[PDB]
Order: structure tokens, then C-alpha cells, then sequence
């Protein structure tokens, strides 16, 4: 259809676009994962201190 | 027609109690020469045929692979891993 040169141009550009979308995903996931870990740790601390649960072993 | 008279006679009339003892050492020597020329000569060809496809076509021999994802564990300085089974497939042609 198109010369091989244009096909490889398209391949490179598509690789870059996929990498950009992965960059968006990585940024959002890292931020929310840090927030999640903080929230879960705080929840476990509050639970143990409040006497709601006992965490042993 | 070939004049097979004497061979026909030999076939018809052969002794049925004559046997010869065989020197075990010489029999073993010849057989182990045969083994030497099988393992060390034809073995090369056989191993090439058996293995070369496994070198130039490796993806068909390992069907399933594993992938990992990791998360930190700050309060314990650990790393938590989640595994996943995948079909081992080509990638980045
Ligand atoms: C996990 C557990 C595994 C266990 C594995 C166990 C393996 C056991 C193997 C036993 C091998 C016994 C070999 C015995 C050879 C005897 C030879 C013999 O009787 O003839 C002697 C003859 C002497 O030669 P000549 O020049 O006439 O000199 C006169 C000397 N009086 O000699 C000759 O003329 C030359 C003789 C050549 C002998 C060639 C031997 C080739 C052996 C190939 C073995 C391949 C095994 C592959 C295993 C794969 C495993 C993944």
C-alpha cells in the first residue's frame, strides 16, 4: 500500500503513542497507589489502637 | 537361467549340529567399534536433527510464561509481588 519507509514511520509513531498512554497510566497509578498505601496503613493503626481488632502474627 | 545347482544342493543339505565357539573378547571389540561409530559419528547428525529446530524455533517449546507486578511495603521495607500466567508469544517483530 505505502512504501516501507512510511510504514516504519507509522510503526515508530504508534510505539511512541502507546508509550505516552502508558506514561499517563503509570503517573496516575503511582499517585493513587501511594495514597492507597497511606490510607490502608492508617486504617490498620486506628483499628488496632481503637481495640476494634487484634493483629497477631 | 543361472546354473545354481551347487548352491541349491548347499541349501537343501546343511549340517544341523555344527557350531563354533565365539571368542567373547573379539565379538565385544567389534561391537564396541560399532558403538563408537554410532554414538560419536551418527550421534552428531542425530543430535543436529533433534536440536537445531529447538534452536531456531524456541517459542514453540515453552508455551506458558509468567509475568510479575510489584508494590512497595514501606512500613516493613518489603516488596510485594503479584504473578500472572501468560501465553508465551512473539513481541516487537
Ligand atoms: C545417570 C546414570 C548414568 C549411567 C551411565 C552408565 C554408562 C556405562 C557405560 C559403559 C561403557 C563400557 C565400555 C566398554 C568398552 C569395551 C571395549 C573392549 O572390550 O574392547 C577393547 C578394544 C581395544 O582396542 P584395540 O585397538 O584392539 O587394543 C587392544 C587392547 N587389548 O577397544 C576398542 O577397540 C575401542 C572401544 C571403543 C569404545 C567406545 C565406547 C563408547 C561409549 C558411549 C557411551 C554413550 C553413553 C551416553 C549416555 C547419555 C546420558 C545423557
Amino acid at each position: 500500500m505505502f512504501s516501507d519507509f512510511n510504514m516504519y514511520e507509522a510503526k515508530v509513531f504508534l510505539k511512541a503513542v502507546a508509550d505516552a498512554q502508558n506514561t499517563f497510566r503509570q503517573t496516575a497509578q503511582q499517585e493513587n497507589q501511594l495514597a492507597r498505601y497511606e490510607s490502608q496503613s492508617q486504617s490498620l493503626l486506628n483499628g488496632s489502637t481503637s481495640g476494634a481488632i487484634s493483629i497477631t502474627g | 537361467m543361472l546354473d545354481d545347482t551347487k548352491y541349491i544342493q548347499m541349501a537343501q543339505k546343511f549340517p544341523r549340529n555344527v557350531s563354533v565357539q565365539l571368542n567373547k573378547k573379539l565379538f565385544v571389540t567389534r561391537t564396541w567399534f560399532r558403538n563408537y561409530y554410532f554414538v560419536g559419528v551418527f550421534g552428531i547428525f542425530a543430535y543436529f536433527i533433534y536440536n537445531q529446530p529447538k534452536i531456531f524455533a524456541p517459542f514453540s517449546g515453552y508455551p506458558t510464561t509468567v509475568a510479575y507486578k510489584a508494590q512497595p511495603d514501606f512500613l516493613n521495607d518489603q516488596v510485594i509481588f503479584y504473578s500472572q500466567q501468560r501465553q508465551n508469544t512473539l513481541k516487537n517483530f
